[PDB]
């Protein structure tokens, strides 16, 4: 039964915001088993009422908000939960004089600031939010969460040149996941460039050669090796080693298919041969 | 094992003195966590570890990414007067309650013997060993108490695990960042793929 | 004859300069 | 291999600590219980610390390297922190049985 | 969770041959021959108790991991990735409800 408390804990750990089953989970869990949970009950708390808040309800909030005040009296994090609940029911000054003020009884408080942004944000600015969150990063550096924010705020502004920093910056430092490597390369394939798509195919193969299971990186390979092989401006050699690169690519995908089959197998070979 | 020892000594004056000395062992680390402190030092500081935490991490695993991108950085840090490594310029605790007890019991259990250990000792160290006796005539492994309890003390260490400046720091970095190669180090990762096959067989 | 082809178009530690 | 965890690696030497200076105790009482003095006692941790590492060889099949990268923990491994412990049970079931 | 019934069985067992022997050897003092060796049959119990606690021990002991990162990546995906727990904003379509 207590399943459902390393579930919880799960979707706390590997964040997994779906906040419809969450709610359900924690009006269950919020219940007599607390007194039998153990001193462990607060993060549920304060998992649920953020969860609540993506829900519409906005009744458990309050609820959850009380019993870690009256727990927790000068606390800090719980003053975190006021803002957001003031942000949602859209008191920006009121929050923005919140977390001033504890930013000002405590400097070297991050979350404040972080929150100040997401106010920001959600006005609608973003250009102000970007300078903002740069003074930020001019002191706080490792901050990966902000570095990855940064590179997406890029996206959506359409600079796909300093995101690539960000990137670069972001896995150096963790360079054994996947990830970031095949989103550094579909970054640069965007980007256009025959000196980045070179770029491009060698990432989205280091990103494969660490999962070895990964789509995405396959496809990218093989669209970013066929549109080498077509681009009249390297010698030979470029286009006939991109052409065995693609059509291995062509030969491992069709595995892959293969074992899904146990229709689709008609539509991918139409894809590879169609080039 | 000649002797016939009362068993009140194994009651009242052993099993105390296994226990006396695990339970201020526990205590001894509960009263360190209640203890410690921390600093809220400075905004400065911590923002200096953070980039030269940076720079250490680059002189690392700067070698996964774009050879122009990690020279523009390492210009950023060494460029002269831009490089920002030349622009910002600025026991007894554990031995004594171990020491101090083992004196108390060796005040109060004091005249008569505990036990014996099994393998045979030097004569020397006996008349440290039984502190209370006018024999000088036994054997050393028939000892007093306090041995017993030093004995626990380097006993019981293993079985608790079981239940349980800043410019010349810049310089110094960009001293050692200086002589760096990037060594990009992925230049045959594409054929080392193509080379036996595909591998996944989790689906 | 690739049919779809898209094309769509400070931070500390950044310049472009093509420093050697 | 290339990239490490670090994590695991503690997680590993623990399990193994976890095991030494348990049976390095359990050895000592056994001795203390079948009372055998002096030389021979040492004897018996020796031969009991081998027969352990042979049985964590036994749980690592294969010696598989994705967990280690050398064997030598296996028979070193935590070895003199054991000792006093083995001394300890020893003298305390000797005086617990024969003398009493 | 047998593995912990055996350690406590191997334990109990330890313990009886311990208490037999100490009576033994009151009997060796009470009879002042002092020549003697052990039974065989206590000596058996306790080998035997100490070999079953050490192979169930062992298993009770934890279980290892690799040490390769990428092993407890196979099974991940952007949509943990990119949440950012700390840059939440909440007026989206959900509010309506
Ligand atoms: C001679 C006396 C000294 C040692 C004898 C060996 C038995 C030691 C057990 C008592 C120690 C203890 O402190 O026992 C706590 C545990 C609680 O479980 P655990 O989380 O530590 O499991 C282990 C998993 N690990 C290691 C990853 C956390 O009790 C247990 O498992 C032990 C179950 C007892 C079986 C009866
Ligand atoms: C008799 C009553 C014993 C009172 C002592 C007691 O109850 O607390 C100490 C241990 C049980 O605490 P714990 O081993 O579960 O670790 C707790 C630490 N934590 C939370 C990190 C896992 O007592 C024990 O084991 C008793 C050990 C027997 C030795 C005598
Ligand atoms: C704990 C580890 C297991 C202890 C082994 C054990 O069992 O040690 C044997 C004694 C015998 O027991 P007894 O009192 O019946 O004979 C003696 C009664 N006398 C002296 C008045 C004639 O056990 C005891 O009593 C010792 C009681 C303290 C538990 C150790």
């Amino acid at each position: 039964w207590e399943e459902m408390r390393d579930k919880m804990r799960k979707w706390r750990e590997e964040n997994s915001r779906n906040s419809e089953q969450i709610v359900e989970v924690g009006e269950e869990l919020i219940n007599e088993y607390a007194s039998k949970l153990g001193d462990d009950i607060w993060i549920i708390y304060e998992q649920v009422m953020i969860a609540a808040l993506d829900y519409g309800r906005d009744d458990l909030a309050l609820f959850c908000l009380q019993e870690l005040r009256r727990q927790f009296p000068g606390s800090h994090r719980v003053k975190r939960l006021t803002g957001m609940r003031f942000e949602a029911m859209e008191r920006y000054d009121d929050a923005i004089q919140l977390y001033d003020r504890i930013l000002q009884e405590d400097p070297t408080n991050t979350a404040a600031r972080k929150r100040k942004i997401a106010i920001r944000k959600a006005q609608g600015k973003n250009v102000e939010a970007i300078r903002e969150l740069n003074e930020y990063l001019e002191q706080f550096v490792g901050d990966q969460e902000a570095w990855h924010e940064l590179a997406e705020l890029y996206i959506n502004e359409h600079d796909y040149a300093k995101a690539a920093f960000c990137l670069e910056e972001l896995m150096m430092t963790n360079p054994h996941n996947h990830l970031y490597c095949q989103q550094y390369a579909e970054v640069k394939y965007t980007q256009g460039g025959l000196e980045n798509l070179e770029l491009s195919r060698k990432y989205f193969a280091q990103a494969l050669k660490l999962n070895n299971r990964n789509m995405r990186a396959l496809f990218g390979l093989y669209m970013s090796a066929s549109h080498i092989a077509s681009n009249p401006k390297a010698s030979a050699k470029t286009k006939k080693d991109n052409m065995k690169y693609a059509s291995w690519a062509a030969s491992q995908i069709n595995r892959a298919y293969q074992f899904a089959g146990r229709y689709s197998l008609k539509a991918v070979e139409d894809m590879l041969e169609t080039l | 094992p000649e002797l016939l020892l009362d068993s009140n000594i194994r009651l009242w004056v052993v099993l105390p003195i296994v226990i006396i000395t695990f339970f201020v062992g526990m205590i001894r680390h509960y009263v360190s966590i209640l203890l410690q402190s921390d600093k809220k030092l400075t905004q400065e500081q911590v923002s200096d570890s953070q980039v030269l935490i940076r720079s250490r991490v680059l002189r690392e695993n700067g070698k996964y990414i774009p050879k122009q991108s990690f020279l523009t950085r390492k210009y950023y840090f060494n460029n002269p007067e831009d490089g920002f490594f030349k622009k910002t310029k600025r026991n007894v605790t554990n031995v004594l309650p171990m020491i101090l007890i083992g004196g108390w019991i060796n005040m109060t259990f004091s005249g008569f013997v505990t036990t014996k250990v099994p393998f045979p000792l030097t004569l020397r160290f006996k008349p440290m060993l039984q502190q209370g006796i006018e024999l000088l005539t036994l054997d050393a492994s028939w000892v007093s108490s306090a041995s017993w309890y030093f004995l626990n003390v380097f006993g019981l260490r293993s079985i608790y695990s079981l239940i349980l400046d800043t410019n010349k720091a810049f310089k110094t970095e960009w001293e050692a960042l200086e002589l760096t190669d990037h060594q990009w180090a992925l230049d045959d990762v594409e054929e080392e793929l193509m080379a036996k096959d595909l591998h996944f067989e989790g689906m | 004859r690739f049919k779809w082809a898209i094309e769509l178009s400070y931070p500390v530690g950044y310049l472009d300069k093509q420093v050697p | 291999p290339p990239f490490i965890s670090e994590a695991a690696v503690r997680g590993n030497a623990a399990v193994l600590d976890y095991c030494r200076t348990s049976v390095s105790a359990l050895s000592g009482a056994t001795a203390g219980i079948l009372g055998l003095t002096g030389l021979y006692g040492f004897i018996f941790y020796l031969l009991a610390s081998v027969l352990l590492s042979l049985l964590l060889i036994l749980k690592a099949g294969r010696r598989w390297n994705k967990y280690f990268k050398s064997r030598r923990p296996l028979f070193t491994g935590g070895l003199i922190g054991g000792l006093f412990t083995y001394v300890l049970f020893w003298t305390f079931l000797y005086g617990m049985v024969h003398v009493y | 969770s047998l593995w912990k019934g055996l350690v406590g069985i191997g334990l109990f067992a330890l313990a009886h041959a311990a208490f037999s022997a100490a009576q033994h050897r009151s009997y060796m003092r009470l009879t002042e021959k002092e020549d003697e060796s052990l039974p065989i049959d206590i000596v058996l119990q306790t080998l035997l108790a100490f070999a079953v606690t050490c192979y169930g021990i062992v298993h009770i002991a934890g279980e290892f991991k690799d040490m390769d990162a990428t092993s407890e990546l196979k099974n991940k995906t952007f949509d943990t990735l990119r949440n950012h727990p700390s840059f939440y904003v909440f007026n989206h379509r959900g509010r309506v409800l």
